[PDB]
């Protein structure tokens, strides 16, 4: 349906793509792991440190 | 624990109990806490004076006083009766 002037990014797609994004979900797991829930709206420096480092990850995907 | 004792054992003090009413204090630790500080102030004479402060994210008084009174029977029924009724919220902050 659409031409072939989209396709700026196409060509990349089929590189050793998905090791990185195989690699970078396991960073994403990882960081959910360490993630220490506190009661009642409590939060120490680390949680801080992952909710930041979120916005990394939420734009990679 | 008794008057004589305490009261040979040391001098006069100025307490400041500084509880911790952060959110992760929540649960046992809270009860725990408030029965520390009752019978904490139990060990206090009347030519001694305290002051129960009380921080999370914020540091309040816990009573109406806002200084040192001279830990009485009355005033500290005033403080025991005003850490009863202490709860749990908020984030820690030791500086403050
Ligand atoms: C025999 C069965 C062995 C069971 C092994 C299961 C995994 C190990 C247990 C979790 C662990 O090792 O530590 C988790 C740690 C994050 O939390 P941590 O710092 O350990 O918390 C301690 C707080 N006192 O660090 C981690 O979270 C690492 C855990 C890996 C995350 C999931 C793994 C990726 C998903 C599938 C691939 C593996």
């Amino acid at each position: 349906q659409n031409p072939l002037r989209k396709a700026c990014i196409s060509i990349v797609e089929w590189k050793p793509f998905e090791t990185i994004i195989l690699l970078t979900i396991f960073a994403n797991c990882v960081a959910l792991a360490v993630y220490l829930p506190m009661p009642e709206d409590d939060n120490n420096s680390l949680n801080l440190g992952l909710e930041k480092l979120e916005y990394f990850f939420l734009t990679v995907f | 624990r008794r008057p004589w004792y305490i009261q040979g054992a040391a001098s006069p003090k100025d307490m400041l109990i500084l509880v911790d009413v952060s959110g992760s204090v929540s649960g046992l630790t809270l009860k725990l806490i408030r029965t520390s500080v009752s019978e904490m102030l139990e060990t206090l004479s009347d030519d001694d004076f305290v002051n129960v402060a009380s921080f999370n994210s914020n540091a309040q008084d816990v009573s109406c006083f806002q200084h040192l009174v001279q830990a009485n029977v009355r005033n500290k029924k005033v403080l025991k009766d005003a850490v009863n009724n202490i709860t749990a919220k908020g984030i820690t902050d030791y500086k403050k």
